[PDB]
DNA sequence: TCAGCCGATCAATCATAGAG
DNA sequence: ACTCTATGATTGATCGGCTG
């Protein structure tokens, strides 16, 4: 058919070591403070943004788990 | 893990809805739950089907014309 | 005004089921 | 039985909108 608007609209590879540490933190606190964010990032060799986004996505999959 | 496909009927229903809304294939939360109840699958599986359907469609429009022609109306 | 979050979606990729 | 394609699911990251 016709090509509508929607048709016209680097991905970090986390190590097993990083995901394991990210989970651990998650189970300690669902939300992170600016303090603990910088700390985890340094330890894991990541940016605060990546840590921030991973937590965001993690919370959402939790919601999608308690709801299914 | 294991990947189990959907019934022929479920995909029949999903395509019909997809191509009948090709101009804006984004079902609302209500529409999704309705599709789920009719297809016998979850809302999540419905959301994934549409997400995958849209992306693969726009990635190779030509490949799905025959299909679009079938569920056209 | 701005950063963090939410909900939805995207885009690439994984692993399997099915087709030839 | 194998090679190649179709397709369900996962996940890092984006986008619009709300909030403190």
């Amino acid at each position: 058919a016709r090509t509508f608007d929607w048709m016209k609209v680097l991905r970090t590879n986390f190590t097993t070591r990083q995901l394991t540490e990210l989970e651990k933190e998650f189970h300690f606190n669902k939300y992170l403070s600016r303090a603990r964010r910088v700390e985890i990032a340094a330890t894991l060799e990541l940016n605060e943004t990546q840590v921030k986004i991973w937590f965001q996505n993690r919370r959402m999959k939790q919601k999608k788990r308690e709801r299914e | 893990r294991k990947r189990r496909n959907f019934n022929k009927q479920a995909t029949e229903i999903l395509n019909e809805y997809f191509y009948s809304h090709l101009s804006n294939p984004y079902p609302s939360e209500e529409a999704k739950e309705e599709l789920a109840k009719k297809c016998g699958i979850t809302v999540s599986q419905v959301s994934n089907w549409f997400g995958n359907k849209r992306i693969r469609y726009k990635k190779n429009i030509g490949k799905f014309q025959e299909e679009a022609n079938i569920y056209a109306a």
